[PDB]
């Protein structure tokens, strides 16, 4: 009987507890739905971070593209330059071989 | 995207029957026309003589970017289409040098390319023929041009191929040698160069009428080439 | 015995229903908690996808940066080619008032 009243006693000690173990857990779906939310805008601004990051590296890619055009007119420019000294040489050249052949004959 | 190229032709004609007018929309006009030339096309059995006889036309526009651009577009015809070109050869020919005389540097650029192509691309004997009368007769600097298009097409025959036209090729050569201009004289020095390299001393007999002065620098340019 | 008997019955089935109560709120929180996993995953992966993004701009851009170089080593080879030519234009202009 004594027994059988301490058991009676720990298992509304058991019930006690289970009903803060039950109200703990409560606390705890809305606490995890929220963090749902908080994640979400966490890959919302990663992604918006991401797309600035490419824009700035393509803003570079600019840059660079700029710098290599200039540079491929100013290839073609001496290319022509070099053809038109190149042809200077060789009417010069046929002249002065001529000219040299007329006076030893 | 259209699979009948007759319609795109002759918007293609339409517009470019503008002549001297128009310079934007006959731009595009022509460079239609040269993406078509790149094309596995149907449009050249039947039309390749209309098209050929208003580009050649348009090469006397009053605007250098259209006769330019003009050229650039013969270029590419001559070099998908050479066949095509067996009974307009002299015509082409002469229009494409006469170019070479434009004052505008674009133009002349063009022309020579074009005159590039048409001497890697137009039959070689043709072609050879086709020079002869224009070397000995047309004013510099066409002649000069003429003179430069035959050593390039030269390059490109056999030996017994040219032994069978030099009777027609060495007269223009032999009066260009004695030319007031320096260049109608070096590009004659060029071309008898490059009949060497092909027919070594079997050119000998046929430069009998030059000079020993002429020779010598002759000799010399063929030396030249041989070395360095 | 029987009526203590029979009262601990009835806090034993007090205690079985909690622990079910109980074990419902935990499968929400899991349940939660899942939904929050599938979005980290979401996450990971476009850092990944970017961090991987990033690398093949990064190589584009040193590709062009060494266009660049090249193209300005060529450049000088260019310009002393060009001083050659006009060094022999200028010898032989001299040659011909001679």
């Amino acid at each position: 009987t004594t027994a059988l009243q301490e058991a009676l006693k720990e298992k509304q000690q058991h019930i006690e507890q289970l009903l803060a173990e039950r109200d703990l857990e409560r606390a705890e779906v809305a606490k995890a739905t929220s963090h749902v939310g908080e994640i979400e805008q966490e890959l919302a601004l990663a992604r918006d971070g991401h797309d600035q990051h490419v824009l700035e590296l393509e803003a570079k890619m600019d840059q660079l593209r700029t710098m290599v055009e200039a540079a491929d007119r100013e290839k073609v420019e001496l290319l022509n330059q070099l053809e038109e000294e190149k042809r200077k040489v060789e009417d010069l050249q046929f002249r002065v071989e001529e000219e040299s052949i007329t006076k030893g004959d | 995207f259209s699979l009948d190229h007759s319609d795109l032709v002759a918007e293609l004609l339409k517009e470019l029957s503008n002549h001297n007018e128009r310079v934007e929309e006959r731009k595009i006009a022509l460079y239609e026309l040269m993406k078509l030339t790149q094309e596995e096309f149907s449009v050249w059995d039947e039309h390749f003589k209309t098209i050929l006889l208003l580009l050649l036309e348009t090469l006397g526009d009053k605007e250098p970017t259209i006769r330019a651009l003009a050229l650039k577009v013969l270029r590419e015809i001559l070099r998908h289409q050479p066949a095509r070109f067996k009974n307009y050869a002299e015509l082409t020919v002469m229009k494409t040098l006469e170019a070479h005389k434009d004052p505008h540097k674009e133009v002349v650029r063009s022309a020579e390319e074009a005159a590039s192509v048409l001497a890697t691309s137009i039959s070689p004997e043709q072609c050879i023929k086709v020079l002869c009368p224009i070397i000995q007769t047309a004013d510099y600097p066409i002649n000069l041009a003429a003179i430069k298009m035959q050593t390039k097409v030269i390059e490109r025959v056999s030996k017994e191929t040219l032994n069978l036209l030099l009777p027609e090729i060495m007269p223009g050569l032999i009066q260009g040698y004695d030319n007031s201009e320096s260049s109608v004289r070096k590009a004659c020095v060029f071309c008898l160069v490059a009949v060497h390299a092909v027919i070594g001393d079997e050119l000998k007999p046929h430069l009998s009428q030059l000079t020993g002065s002429k020779m010598k620098l002759l000799n010399l340019y063929i030396k030249r080439a041989q070395t360095g």
